[PDB]
């Protein structure tokens, strides 16, 4: 007698196929599968792709000039950032890793607050009243449990929002990333759990993380359904994102959405702009209005980043409590009088 | 009426459960079993199985889902079953919950009270009576309540509810229901940050806190009939401390010890002793002391009665400090 | 109400010296230790 | 456009079947996974069982007597815990959970050093050398990342030999339950993971801790196999425990075994159907469970003698188990506590 | 030889390789990377996968590997990547590894060394730099080490591996290619729990450790173009603390300040002041005062330079204590 345990593996595998709908050369290889989208929709989200890209071109150069401080580059990872975005409502809650920082500005952060957020300065953190995101969570993992208790919190109140999350092919190694889907599918909570696969946790191999053949199986231990997407692909990663999103509301609980991408021919913009172009919905001169818009939205963001006054000890003290502890109303007093 | 700890603490809890709709109630078994300490019996029954419930058996998720649901307007109190197991939950206590408000520069806060037992003197399994409350006192951001009497523990916790930053309340197992005492009925609150003179004296300080006000209160008595006036200072908040009464005090009477379970190592007692060497020193007669517990991990249950700190132990340090 | 070091306090004890008595000349009124040496 | 959720979950589900072998009756419902036991292993297993259910009886006795402190009861769970154990040689090594004593005594842990650590002694968890296990652990969860380093330690020596590690329904849900299957699997490393699922964790039903329908589809999550088995089965929990061991000694990795057991129906017990199955085989009598019997009882009764007879701890004792050589301030301590013990 | 912190690290950990084939390094992105910090940057080149190699991004993980590898009879020297990471793997560390030896009665113990970065001054992102050593400094069977030169560094972890119980090494990020030094060539040991002079004084005793130790250097030498004579104490171990040293350095000048970055109510100052309080209150001229950070969460990057304590602080605080 043998245990079928290779079987096993193999059966497992055949429940997570790569889900696809626009392949490299932007033909429609799954039509059945293709989401209703107007060709305004379309429009906006190679926009959004676009800007997305420009930003990080900019980002990064300004990080080398001293102009930024901490920046997480997202090129190439635009579909997953940009198109999953995209397939939510401003009722839903976004809780982004370090480098989900593209999501939480159309989600309405405004950008020079993201570039404050940057460069390290307590006002790129002071979210905008309506603006249902947090700050960009450095612990790997800790937005993970985080959102499994916004979505609790969103089912309480009765709310048509889902809570929404993002973390890297490493963060699935983390025990909360396993805690987070798991509360979350125990309480049949609505929350979308995201997982960005770019095949290298700084310099390790997803294959030194795990020996499990996807990391949307994963999702099996808690009970839930994974969904393994090509995240070079926008129509294929909103489709995903918005079939878990219609899932949660309906009460059915969370999903894990693995996105296979590439960080800097596969690219999205590139697939994307061919898919729009063979139906006379894009053109060079509107790639390249986006581009101008970016360059200058960046450039005003940093000046208006450069005008925000510098942060005092006594400013750090007054956002620790509502109320001062003894301690921290004697060193309020000492800074005081020493910024005087 | 007459209460003991316990109650006195479900008494708070039902007090802020009718007053407050946004008040939960959530950790291992605390909902149908009414708390391994019978501490939430009766609360799921009364106010509905949405506002007092359980969850998985995992004390880091149970941090982040208070995050979670006080992101959403709810005022959490989840429970972590004994506090030996917040090795695990220290991340979203100390590295998230703690530095949400300063984080998003006051755009969201944490009106969390998490409730854990600690504490010795009743034989319980390895790392359940751990004194671990130094080292949430080392964190921004946090407040840190150890009540010692069923009246304190009801004020302070309805005070502790009512904060809208992260409070840790630690109950003492031993202190559960081991005295019984007149709490009022109703609401009433303490004030976080305020200890309270539990012994008037005049010739040495004894500042305290947990199961070790007893203990002090205790060698008070012996030491009164070899003509030693001993003030007894409980803490009742270890974090911040009360500067003014434990200044006030040592001025008054010129000597002090401080007293707790921890080892010495660990606990808060080297903060209060730092303190009064640099607020009292012109006052000091005598070097502040310390009891506290050896520099062990905590007793094998069979050894518990030799290791812990005890009246007799406050006695013989106290006695040292008039001695010099 | 006095204000004094320990060594102060200590020196004046040992030595049979009541330290209210003593006259201090150390700065806010400090009893210093060759006060007591003074008083002495 | 939907996506096939509903058949995902089912189709995965179904991948973690109930391994059985014995029935209630102690029918051979499943005899191609029939393992090979002499007649005489079958006694033994017998015998081994028989002796942990007086254990639970006298030891749940002796805590209500107050000459044990902790205790946590084990009736029921005999398959699971000692057909495991069975499956199991001398160069393996146990990481037992607060619950996994008879595992540990079965492996050679003396039983008056079992009811030394029930009691709260330090000579308890003073295991013999040779004998490769832990004391039990309070802590629900470490168990499982200490015994992927075990079993990567093993394999880096190149041993023959696994780790095992056992824990609850409850403990699936910690982070480190994960953490244990992902890293073992990850190195690739001789560990076997076991979940002794009983539906409950103290008041809360495995269905308030995961929606997930089996726990052994949990191994998912590391890519490693998942065995769900009657835990209630000698046999069928000796087969699986057996072919985990040998894919992990043949360099395979990991496996996750969850056992379904419940804990005191009458029926289900491990006894009642383990009995009839070797008295129909005529290798099981009265005289030879009454003779089990007597010894347990016997044995027990030295055992607690002999704890009763070791010296109390002092605290000079538990600072000289501290580190190899004190630091300054132990050093001091020990002084104090010498002379307060001098007396 | 002329080496930065870094490389007497990196040449610490290449002897003890060659020396014990037991030793084994591991961590996020050690092996072929050679290291966040290129701290062990050829090791794995050198000596193979088999003792320098890579682990899944688990924190908690890691503390549990080096666990059971230790139960195998190795020497694991684990890192975690930067010591804002600790409290997922709190457990592993002070509910583990530091207890096994006390736990099993001597049976078996934990020759590990759990090297971690950590500490401000260059710009780095949230959880990166907060100084937690007050954290592990309060858990019994642990031994905490922070070194400022790269000679003490190499000693020390010379004699951290060469440990047969839990040693935690703190590598202040400021400190790993500030300034160079001469390291002897080969292996000597510096015994743990034993500080140093680093500059002979008379006046005042400044106590300091980590990056403080530059800054009371700093400090020092500007207070003696005023004529005040600073001793300053390295105390290279936080945890045990070297008594001896420095209690005669107090005892000869009769006038202490400690200095840490650490927030005032964390790291370890309170420790040393109530020690010292303790045994030499009577040669204090002065109270001994701290220099610590504002009690807030670890600064937004750009306010690094207001907040962290520096050589400013200490002089400020220094003449304080000199004029009380
Ligand atoms: C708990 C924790 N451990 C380690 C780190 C350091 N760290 C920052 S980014 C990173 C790589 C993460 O890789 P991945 O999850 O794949 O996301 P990616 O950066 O590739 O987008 C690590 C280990 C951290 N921020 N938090
Ligand atoms: C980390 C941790 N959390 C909580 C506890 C307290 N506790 C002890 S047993 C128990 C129930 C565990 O149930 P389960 O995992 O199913 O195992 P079982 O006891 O039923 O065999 C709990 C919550 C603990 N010892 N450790
Ligand atoms: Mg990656
Ligand atoms: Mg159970």
């Amino acid at each position: 007698f043998q245990f079928p345990f290779a079987e096993q593996l193999e059966k497992v595998a055949e429940q997570f196929p790569t889900f696809q709908i626009l392949n490299e050369e932007g033909e429609v290889v799954n039509e059945e599968a293709m989401p209703e989208l107007s060709d305004e929709q379309l429009k906006e989200l190679m926009r959004r792709m676009v800007y997305t890209r420009i930003l990080d071109q900019r980002s990064i150069s300004l990080n080398r000039q001293g102009r930024l401080g901490f920046y997480a580059p997202t090129a190439g990872q635009e579909a997953s950032q940009i198109a999953s975005h995209f397939a939510l409502e401003k009722e839903d809650f976004i809780l982004p890793g370090y480098r989900d920082v593209p999501q939480i500005i159309w989600h309405g952060l405004p950008l020079y607050q993201a570039f404050l957020f940057s460069r390290g300065h307590f006002h790129g953190n002071q979210i905008p009243e309506g603006v249902n995101v947090l700050p960009p969570q450095i612990i790997i993992g800790a937005q993970y449990i985080q959102a499994a208790g916004v979505a609790l919190g969103l089912k309480m109140r009765g709310k048509k929002a889902v809570a929404i999350t993002y973390t890297g092919d490493g963060g699935t190694s983390q025990g909360n990333f396993y805690q987070g889907i798991n509360f979350a599918g125990a309480f049949k909570a609505p929350a979308i759990f995201v997982v960005q696969n770019n095949r290298f946790a700084i310099s390790t191999p997803v294959e030194k993380q795990t020996v499990a053949k996807t990391l949307a199986q994963k999702a099996v231990a808690a009970g839930i359904p994974g969904i393994q997407v090509d995240g070079m692909d926008p129509l294929a990663v909103y489709a995903a994102v918005k079939a878990a999103r219609e899932r949660a509301i309906n009460g059915e609980g969370p999903t894990l959405i693995e996105t296979l991408c590439f960080r800097y021919k596969k690219d999205p913009l590139v697939r994307f702009r061919k898919f729009l172009e063979a139906k006379g919905l894009w053109s060079e001169e509107e790639e390249n209005n986006v581009i101008e818009q970016a360059k200058e939205e960046i450039k005003e963001a940093i000046k208006k980043a450069d005008e925000t006054p510098k942060q005092k000890v006594t400013d750090l003290i007054s956002i620790m409590f509502e109320e001062l502890p003894f301690n921290l109303k004697e060193q309020y007093e000492i800074y005081k009088e020493k910024e005087s | 009426a007459q209460m003991t700890m316990v109650q006195a603490i479900t008494d708070a809890l039902r007090i802020e459960l009718k007053n407050d709709p946004n008040v939960l109630i959530f950790g291992e078994d605390v909902g149908v079993n009414g708390g391994v300490f019978r501490a939430t019996e009766g609360l799921q029954a009364e106010f509905g199985e949405d506002r007092v419930f359980d969850t998985p058996l995992a004390e880091s998720g149970i941090g982040g889902l208070a995050i979670g649901l006080a992101l959403q307007g709810f005022r959490p109190v989840p429970e972590i079953q004994f506090f030996g197991f917040v090795y695990e939950v220290m991340d979203s206590i100390c590295g998230q919950m703690a530095r949400i408000r300063y984080r998003t520069g006051g755009r969201y806060h944490m009106p969390i009270t998490i409730r854990s037992p600690f504490g010795g003197g009743v034989h319980t399994p390895e790392l359940h009576s751990d004194s671990l409350e130094g080292l949430v006192a080392q964190q921004p951001g946090l407040k840190v309540v150890i009540p010692s009497t069923p009246y304190d523990a009801k004020g302070l916790l309805i005070s502790a509810i009512r904060d809208n930053d992260p409070v840790i309340f630690l109950e003492h197992l031993k202190l559960y229901r081991s005295f019984r005492q007149e709490v009022p009925e109703g609401e009433y609150t303490i004030p976080i940050g305020k200890a309270d003179i539990k012994r008037e004296g005049k010739d040495i300080t004894i500042i305290a806190y947990g199961a070790m006000v007893h203990e002090s209160l205790k060698a008070a008595a012996e030491l009164e009939k070899e003509g030693i006036s001993a003030e007894v200072v409980d803490l009742r908040t270890v974090q911040p401390l009360d500067i003014e009464t434990i200044i006030g005090s040592v001025e008054k009477t010129g000597r002090a010890i401080v007293v707790q379970e921890a080892q010495r190592q660990a606990g808060i007692a080297a903060n209060v002793v730092a303190e009064i060497n640099e607020r009292a020193i012109l006052s000091l007669e005598a070097p502040v002391l310390r009891v506290a517990a050896p520099d062990t991990v905590y007793p094998f249950a069979q050894a518990e009665s030799v290791w812990l700190p005890n009246f007799k132990d406050v006695i013989e340090t106290a006695k040292k400090v008039m001695n010099f | 109400r006095v204000i004094a070091m320990p060594s102060v306090r200590k020196y004046a004890r040992e030595k049979g010296v009541d330290i209210r008595l003593v006259q201090g000349t150390g700065k806010n009124g400090r009893v210093l230790k060759e006060d007591i040496d003074a008083f002495l």
